[PDB]
């Protein structure tokens, strides 16, 4: 009656799950095969849920490395990102490997995201969060500092350094992505 | 959005489905006892039933 469970409790419930849909009487008729479906479904949520553990970990420990961040003198940054293959979730990733400069550097999210917004294709804009150094940062004073097509300040980056490997994330319309590192990014 | 699954994911979302199925197919055999694919139904979901309670209780 602990609430947590195992690898090895995970795997034999979804033994039980597979032989109990292989060996069913499931095609034997239209109750059967409705009782069948709803099986599999039930198989499907439990490995959607078991499949989402370690995003759901990453996510909760997220708050956890914000605080250990401002506190150690490190911040989570926002760089926008433009692809002519916006499509292709996979000319991204070779996008994101580039960028040890030009892109906007946004220190609120709020103001990256509002960016997107306005744009036109919507399908061609992404960004990723970036664990920075917070040294790193060049601060310009509010009179000097660059501003966005709102009036939105943007962040510049002092030279050769700030090739992270630290992401978190990557915000795309089809959906919140990870760095696998891998190259590939991926998340549900 | 999605957690993982617990002893009370389980018991929500796989162990109470199921037995609301059992009553569902156990009233498709009362209209026909003996009906061998209903029974054979009935038979399927109660131990893809306990082999699951015994997983989720560590047994």
């Amino acid at each position: 009656m602990k609430d947590q469970l195992s690898d090895e409790q995970k795997e034999t419930i979804l033994k039980a799950l597979n032989d109990a849909i292989e060996k069913g009487p499931w095609d034997k008729s239209n109750f059967l095969r409705v009782i069948g479906k709803k099986l599999i479904a039930i198989r499907d949520r439990f490995l959607k849920r078991i499949g989402a553990a370690s995003q759901a970990q990453l996510q909760a420990e997220s708050h956890l490395a914000n605080q250990i961040a401002l506190q150690s003198g490190q911040q989570e940054i926002y760089v926008s990102l433009y692809s002519s293959d916006g499509s292709n979730l996979q000319s991204w990733e070779k996008i994101v490997g580039s960028l040890p400069i030009s892109r906007p550097i946004y220190a609120d999210e709020e103001d990256i995201k509002a960016i997107l917004k306005t744009k036109e294709n919507k399908q061609n804009e992404a960004y990723v969060a970036i664990y920075i150094s917070q040294s790193d940062i060049l601060h310009l004073s509010a009179d000097k500092a660059p501003v966005d097509k709102l009036g939105k300040p943007l962040l510049t980056l002092k030279d050769k350094s700030i090739s992270l490997e630290n992401i978190s994330r990557f915000v795309h319309v089809s959906g919140v992505y990870r760095y696998s590192n891998g190259r590939l990014i991926k998340n549900a | 959005d999605v957690t993982d699954a617990t002893l009370g994911s389980v018991y929500s979302e796989i162990i109470s489905p199921v037995k609301d199925c059992i009553l569902t197919v156990a009233k498709a055999v009362s209209f026909n006892p003996g009906g061998k694919d209903n029974t054979d139904a009935v038979e399927v979901l109660t131990e893809l039933n306990t082999k699951v309670e015994r997983a989720a209780l560590n047994q």
